[PDB]
C-alpha cells in the first residue's frame, strides 16, 4: 500500500456526475418549501429537541449530510441569512437547478468545465442589468408602503393570519434600532419569549425585559421616573489579586479586619448615595449587606446581569456603564425612563424597563411575543428576523425588484433573446441559463396544483406584450400582475439570489475528482 | 508492477522489516512516483480541474495549489516524501512552478529508470542531466526580454493574469488584475542601503461571504480582523491625523510577582494596598488619554476596569490581536512598537512620537463580522484585500489563489527579465538539447537526448486536461522551434517564430506577447535545480531498508 | 573547530565558506531590535 489513497476512487465523468446528482438532491427535501402553499418539515436533533419550520435556512443547518460536494451547499444557506436574511429556500433551489440545467453538458457534449464558467461570468452580469430596469424605487417614508412589503415574507409563513398586526411589530422594530447612512444591526433586537398568550396581545416594548425579582421586599416595585446606573463590579468584598495573609499578633486585630469588611462595602455604598440612583444593577452577583445601606437611601438591588443585557439597557436610558465606584457622577445616571413595574407569571418573574421616547446614539427595544406553546414561539422569533430583515434591504437600497418569480422569469426571457445574437461556442451554456430561472416560477405551480406547462407557456408570452411585471399567482395559480398583486420584494434579495447560485457553481464544475478519508 | 513479492532469505537477516533490493526499489519508487504525479497532472493549466480532499471530520479543502495537495497527503513511502517535500519547497521560495516541479520531476524519474536498465550506470545518466542543465540556463538567459515601450502597469498586469489562470479567481481575473498589483506597491520598503524588497503576507486577507467576487473591494490601507471590545464605543472617528496607540501592555488587575508574599499586621492597610493594585494600571493609562489619542491597539485582552475611562474620553478600545499584524500598523501610521512601557529616566512618561497618524479609522460590518479600515496611513501607505464568494470553502481557495499571484508580481519586480509561458519554454528546450550533446555523443548521447524529452511533459499535460488533440498541438510547437535555432541575426524573419504556442482556449497557436501570458525568469530557474535533486537522490538509491517500529 | 550549519530549503550550489563565525541562533525582534549593525562589538553574556 502507499501513504492514504485509492480505495475506490471516482475518475473521469463520473466524478461529475456524483456531483450533481448529490447537489440536486438537496433543492429536491426543501422544494416543497418555496411559495405560500409551502409545507413544513420536522427535524430530529442528535440533543432531543424539535425543529419544524418551511426555511431552507433552518433545515439544512441541522440536517447531517456527509458528502465532499453536498455540503458545499449546505454552507449556502448561512451566505443568505448573514448577508440578508431572506431568500434561503430560493437560493437552494436556484443553485440546485442551475448544476443541473445549465451543465447537463459533459455527460454528452463532453464540453470542458471552464468553457461553461466563461459562460457564466457574462450571463451574471447580464443577468443584474435586467434586474435593474425591471425593478421600480418606492419612497422609504411611506408607512402604507413598507406594510406590504415586510408581508413578502410573511405571505410564505404561517403568520400571514397575523399579517396586519406582524407589519406593526417589524415597522417599529427597524424604526428604532436605525440611527442616523442608516445603518442597524440585529445584536440590539431581544429574541425574548413569553410562553403562551394571545398573539394580538403581543406588542414591541422599549427597553430591556429582565426575568428577575426585585432583591428585597421594601424595594419599590413602582416607580414614576427610574434613575438606572450600571455596575459592573460586585458589591461584595473583593478578596483581591494577591492574598492578603494578615498576621494577628492581637486579639483586637481579627475583629477589626471583619468590621472593616462591613464598613468598606459601606464605603462604596456611601458613593452611590451621590447620585440617589433608584435602581441599581449590578454585572456580578451582591451582598446581602450591601443591599440595607442601599435600600436606607431609596436604591433598588437586582440579581447579577449578562454582559449581552447590559449594553441595551445603557442604549435605552441613555446611561453609561461605570466600573469604578469612586468615579461615578451624575452625567453616567440613565434617565428618561417610563414605568418600572414587575407582573407575574408563573415560569419566572419579568421587570419592565419603559422609556419616555423623548440626535444621540441609537435606541434599543425587546420584542414580545406570545403563542400557543414554546416551538411556536421559536417559529415566530424565525419569521420576525426574515420579515424584518427585508425593511434593511428597503433603507440601505430604495430599489424594489418584482416578487412572485417575475424575477427569475424576466432574465430567463432576455438570455434567450440574447442566446441566439451571441452564437459561439458559449451558446449553449448561455442559453442553458435561461432553462434554471424558469424553475424557480414553476415550483409555485406545483405547490398550488395547476399545469405548469400551459402557465408557464403564456407567462412568457405575456411577459414581452403586457409588462415586466406578470408572475404567479401563489393561491390562485393564475397569471396576475405585480402591480395589482399588491406584494414587492427589494433587490438585494434577487441580487443575493443570482450571484451565490452562480458562484457556487462554478466551483462545482472544476472538481476532477474526489478522495475521502485521507487524514485529520 | 511488482508481483510475487520477495522470497525471504535466512542467511540475510537483519532486525525489522525485510530489506529489498535490486530493481525493485526503483520500480516502487518510480510506483510510488506516479502515484503523486497523477495528482497534479489533473490540476495543471487553465483547462485543469482541482481534486477534493475529506478531513474525516466532514471539512473538505478545495484548492488548485499543488503544494497544498501534497501536504494533506502524508506518504509512508520513504522516497515519497521527497516529493512532497518538493512543493512546500517550491511555493515558500519562488512561490510559483508548484505543480510543473512535481511533474517535471516525475517525468525525470520515469525516464531514467528506463535507461538504467539499458545497463548505463545511473551516474552517468546524472552526469547527463547536469551537463544539459548547466546548458539549458544559458538558454534561458538568451531568451530573456526586458520590459519596454510599455504603457503604465501593463506589464505587471498581464504577467499576474498568468498566475491567476488554472484557479477560480481566472474568469475574474481582469478585475483583480489591478488589485494585486497595486497591493505590492504600497507596501514597497526600502533596505540593504537602496534595494527594494516586499514583505510576504503584508496585504490582509479577510473572509467575508456575499454579494460577488467582481464587487470585492480594494482598501487604500491596512485592514485588522478584530471585535470592539465595548460596543458603546464609536466605530467612526471622524476627522484628520487620527492617532493611533500600538502598544503590547494590556489592561488588567494583575497579580504581583509570584516571589513576592505580602503579610500585614495591621486591617487598616487592606483598603490601601487593595486599591493601588488597580492604580498602579491607573497611570499608564492616565498620560496615554491625555495625549489625545483616538485608537489603542493593545495585544492582550483588557478587563471592564480600564474601558470606562475609553468610553468617557470616546477612545475605542482593542483586545487580543496578532503580533505580527499591529508591527505593520505602526510602521504604516508612524507609530513605534513598544513591548515594555519606560524611559531613559527612572520615571514614566509617554511621549508623543509614540502616536501614528492616518487620514481616518472606521470600522466596516462585512456580513456578521466586523473588522477595522484603517485609510490614509500617513508615513508610509499599505493595502488589505477583502475577498467575497459564495461559500467559505471558496475563500480558502482564494487565498491560496491570491497568495500565488503575489509571490509571482513580487519576483517580477525583482528581475526586469521575463519569458514566455505557456509550454514556450518547455518546448524551447527540447530542440535546443537535441543538438546538443551531437558533439560529444558517445554514451552520454543517450542520457542527454531524454532529459530534452521529459521536459515534454509539461505542454503535452494541459492539451490533455483541455479534451482536444495534443499531438497537433505538440506537431506545431517543434515545427517553429526546430528550423529557427540556427538562424543567423541578420535578414530577420526567423527568430521572429518560436516564441509562441501552445494556447489551451482557442486552440490554435498564438503569439503570446499579444495574448499577455508571461512568467518570469526566476520561476524557471531554481525549479529544474530542486527538480534534479530530487531526481538525483531517488536515481541513486538502489536498495531501501526498512526497520519494523519499537 | 570546523562548524557545519544546516539550513533546510535551497540548492547545493549556494554552499559557500563565510569569512568569520557564522551565528546559528536567530535575535528575538518581540521588541524591534535593530537586525543590521555596521561596525559593532560583539559580546558574550554568561549571566541572566
Amino acid at each position: 500500500v502507499f501513504m492514504n489513497a485509492s480505495q475506490e476512487r471516482t475518475t473521469g465523468r463520473q466524478a461529475q456526475i456524483s456531483n450533481i446528482t448529490a447537489a440536486k438532491a438537496v433543492a429536491d427535501v426543501i422544494r416543497t418549501c418555496l411559495g405560500p402553499k409551502a409545507m413544513l418539515k420536522m427535524l430530529l436533533d442528535p440533543m432531543g429537541g424539535l425543529v419544524l419550520t418551511n426555511d431552507g435556512h433552518a433545515i439544512l443547518r441541522e440536517i447531517d449530510v456527509a458528502h465532499p460536494a453536498a455540503k458545499s451547499m449546505l454552507e449556502l444557506s448561512r451566505t443568505q441569512d448573514e448577508e440578508v436574511g431572506d431568500g434561503t429556500t430560493t437560493v437552494i433551489i436556484l443553485a440546485g437547478e442551475i448544476l443541473a440545467q445549465c451543465a447537463p453538458y459533459l455527460i454528452e457534449k463532453n464540453i470542458h468545465p471552464v468553457i461553461i464558467i466563461q459562460a457564466l461570468k457574462k450571463a451574471l452580469t447580464d443577468a443584474l442589468e435586467v434586474i435593474k430596469q425591471v425593478s421600480k424605487p418606492v419612497d422609504v417614508e411611506n408607512d402604507a408602503a413598507m406594510k406590504k412589503l415586510i408581508q413578502a415574507s410573511i405571505g410564505t409563513k404561517y403568520v400571514i393570519h397575523w399579517s396586519e398586526k406582524m407589519c406593526e411589530l417589524a415597522l417599529d422594530a427597524v424604526k428604532t434600532v436605525r440611527k442616523d447612512f442608516e445603518i442597524d444591526i440585529k445584536r440590539y433586537v431581544r429574541v425574548e419569549k413569553i410562553p403562551g398568550g394571545d398573539v394580538l396581545d403581543s406588542r414591541v416594548l422599549k427597553g430591556v425585559l429582565l426575568n428577575k425579582d426585585v432583591v428585597h421586599p421594601k424595594m419599590s416595585r413602582h416607580i414614576e421616573n427610574p434613575r438606572v446606573v450600571l455596575l459592573d463590579c460586585p458589591l461584595e468584598y473583593k478578596k483581591g489579586e494577591s492574598q492578603t495573609n494578615i498576621e494577628i499578633e492581637k486579639e483586637e486585630d481579627w475583629n477589626r479586619i471583619l468590621q472593616i469588611e462591613e464598613e468598606q462595602v459601606q464605603l462604596m455604598c456611601e458613593q452611590i448615595l451621590a447620585v440617589r440612583p433608584t435602581l441599581v444593577i449590578t454585572e456580578k452577583g451582591v451582598s446581602d449587606l450591601a443591599q440595607h445601606y442601599l435600600l436606607k437611601g431609596g436604591c433598588s438591588v437586582l440579581r447579577r446581569v449578562k454582559k449581552s443585557d447590559n449594553n441595551r439597557i445603557a442604549r435605552v436610558t441613555g446611561a453609561t456603564i461605570v466600573n469604578r465606584v469612586e468615579d461615578l457622577k451624575e452625567s453616567d445616571v440613565g434617565t428618561n425612563c417610563g414605568l418600572f413595574k414587575v407582573e407575574m407569571i408563573g415560569d419566572e418573574y419579568f421587570s419592565f424597563l419603559d422609556n419616555c421616547k423623548e440626535s444621540g446614539l441609537q435606541k434599543a427595544c425587546t420584542i414580545m411575543l406570545r403563542g400557543g406553546s414554546k416551538d411556536i414561539l421559536n417559529e415566530i422569533d424565525r419569521n420576525l428576523q426574515d420579515a424584518m430583515a427585508v425593511a434593511r434591504n428597503v433603507m440601505l437600497s430604495p430599489s424594489l425588484s418584482p416578487g412572485g418569480g417575475a424575477t427569475e422569469m424576466a432574465v430567463s426571457v432576455k438570455l434567450a433573446e440574447k442566446a441566439k445574437q451571441l452564437e459561439g461556442i458559449q451558446q449553449w451554456p448561455y442559453q442553458a441559463v435561461a432553462d434554471a430561472m424558469e424553475c424557480i416560477p414553476r415550483t409555485l405551480i406545483q405547490n398550488a396544483g395547476g399545469d405548469p406547462i400551459r402557465l408557464l407557456s403564456q407567462l412568457r408570452a405575456k411577459h414581452a406584450q403586457g409588462n415586466f411585471t406578470t408572475g404567479i399567482d401563489g393561491d390562485k395559480g393564475k397569471i396576475v400582475d405585480m402591480v395589482s398583486y399588491g406584494i414587492w420584494e427589494p433587490e438585494v434579495i434577487k441580487q443575493q439570489s443570482v450571484k451565490t447560485a452562480i458562484e457556487s457553481a462554478c466551483l462545482l464544475l472544476r472538481v476532477d475528482d474526489i478522495v475521502s478519508g485521507v487524514r485529520k | 508492477m511488482s508481483q510475487l513479492f520477495n522470497n525471504s532469505r535466512s542467511d540475510t537477516l537483519f532486525l525489522g522489516g525485510e530489506k529489498i533490493s535490486g530493481d525493485d526499489i526503483r520500480n516502487q519508487n518510480v510506483l510510488a512516483t506516479m502515484a503523486v504525479a497523477n495528482v497534479v497532472k489533473s490540476s495543471l493549466g487553465p483547462v485543469g480541474l482541482d481534486k477534493m480532499l475529506v478531513d474525516d471530520i466532514g471539512d473538505f479543502t478545495v484548492t488548485n495549489d499543488g503544494a497544498t495537495i501534497l501536504s494533506l497527503l502524508d506518504v509512508q513511502h520513504p522516497a515519497g516524501k521527497i516529493l512532497v517535500e518538493l512543493a512546500q519547497q517550491q511555493d515558500r521560495e519562488i512561490g510559483d512552478g508548484t505543480t510543473s516541479v512535481v511533474i517535471i520531476a516525475s517525468e525525470l524519474l520515469k525516464r531514467a529508470n528506463e535507461l538504467v536498465k539499458n545497463k548505463i550506470h545511473p551516474t552517468t545518466i546524472i552526469t547527463g542531466f547536469r551537463v544539459a542543465l548547466r546548458e539549458a540556463i544559458r538558454f534561458i538567459n538568451e531568451v530573456l526580454s526586458t520590459s519596454v515601450d510599455t504603457l503604465g502597469k501593463e506589464t505587471l498586469i498581464n504577467i499576474a493574469k498568468t498566475s491567476m489562470s488554472s484557479k477560480i479567481i481566472g474568469a475574474d481575473s481582469d478585475f483583480f488584475s489591478n488589485m494585486v498589483v497595486d497591493a505590492l506597491l504600497a507596501v514597497k520598503t526600502q533596505n540593504s542601503k537602496g534595494e527594494i524588497k516586499y514583505p510576504v503576507k503584508a496585504v490582509n486577507v479577510l473572509k467575508a461571504h456575499g454579494k460577488s467576487a467582481t464587487e470585492s473591494l480594494l482598501v487604500p490601507g491596512y485592514a485588522l480582523n478584530c471585535t470592539v471590545a465595548s460596543q458603546a464605543m464609536p466605530k467612526r472617528i471622524a476627522g484628520g491625523n487620527v492617532k493611533i496607540a500600538c502598544l503590547d501592555l494590556n489592561l488588567q488587575k494583575a497579580r504581583m510577582a509570584m516571589g513576592v508574599q505580602i503579610n500585614i499586621d495591621d486591617p487598616e492597610q487592606l483598603e490601601q494596598i487593595r486599591k493601588r493594585e488597580a492604580g498602579i494600571v491607573l497611570e499608564r493609562v492616565k498620560k496615554i488619554i491625555d495625549a489625545g489619542a483616538q485608537v489603542v491597539l493593545t495585544t492582550k485582552g483588557i478587563d471592564d476596569l480600564c474601558l470606562k475611562e475609553f468610553v468617557e474620553a470616546k477612545i475605542m478600545g482593542v483586545r487580543r490581536c496578532k503580533k505580527e499584524d499591529l508591527r505593520r500598523i505602526a510602521r504604516a501610521t508612524g507609530a513605534t512598537l513598544v513591548s515594555s512601557m519606560s524611559n531613559l529616566e527612572g520615571e514614566e512618561t509617554f511621549e508623543s512620537s509614540y502616536l501614528g497618524l492616518c487620514d481616518e479609522v472606521v470600522q466596516a460590518k462585512f456580513s456578521d463580522d466586523e473588522c477595522i479600515l484603517i485609510k490614509g496611513t500617513s508615513k508610509h501607505s499599505s493595502s488589505s484585500i477583502i475577498l467575497r464568494g459564495a461559500n467559505d470553502y471558496s475563500l480558502d481557495e482564494m487565498e491560496r489563489s491570491l497568495h500565488d499571484s503575489l509571490s509571482v508580481v513580487k519576483r517580477t519586480l525583482e528581475s526586469g527579465n521575463v519569458v514566455p509561458g505557456g509550454g514556450c519554454v518547455e518546448a524551447a528546450l527540447n530542440i535546443y538539447l537535441d543538438n546538443f550533446a551531437t558533439t560529444v555523443g558517445s554514451r552520454e548521447q543517450l542520457a542527454i537526448a531524454e532529459f530534452a524529452a521529459a521536459l515534454l511533459i509539461i505542454p503535452k499535460t494541459l492539451a490533455v486536461n483541455a479534451a482536444k488533440d495534443s499531438s497537433e498541438l505538440v506537431a506545431k510547437l517543434r515545427s517553429y522551434h526546430a528550423a529557427s535555432q540556427m538562424a543567423k541575426p541578420e535578414d530577420v524573419k526567423r527568430r521572429s517564430y518560436r516564441n509562441y504556442g501552445l494556447d489551451l482556449i482557442r486552440g490554435k497557436i498564438v503569439d503570446e506577447i499579444h495574448a499577455g501570458v508571461l512568467e518570469p525568469t526566476i520561476s524557471k530557474v531554481k525549479s529544474l535545480k530542486s527538480a534534479l535533486e530530487a531526481c538525483v537522490a531517488i536515481l541513486r538509491i538502489d536498495t531501501m531498508i526498512t526497520v519494523d517500529p519499537e | 573547530d570546523i562548524r557545519l550549519v544546516k539550513k533546510v530549503g535551497g540548492t547545493i550550489d549556494d554552499t559557500e565558506m563565510i569569512d568569520g563565525v557564522v551565528l546559528t541562533q536567530t535575535a528575538i525582534k518581540s521588541a524591534g531590535g535593530p537586525t543590521r549593525k555596521e561596525k559593532a562589538k560583539i559580546g558574550l553574556i554568561q549571566f541572566q
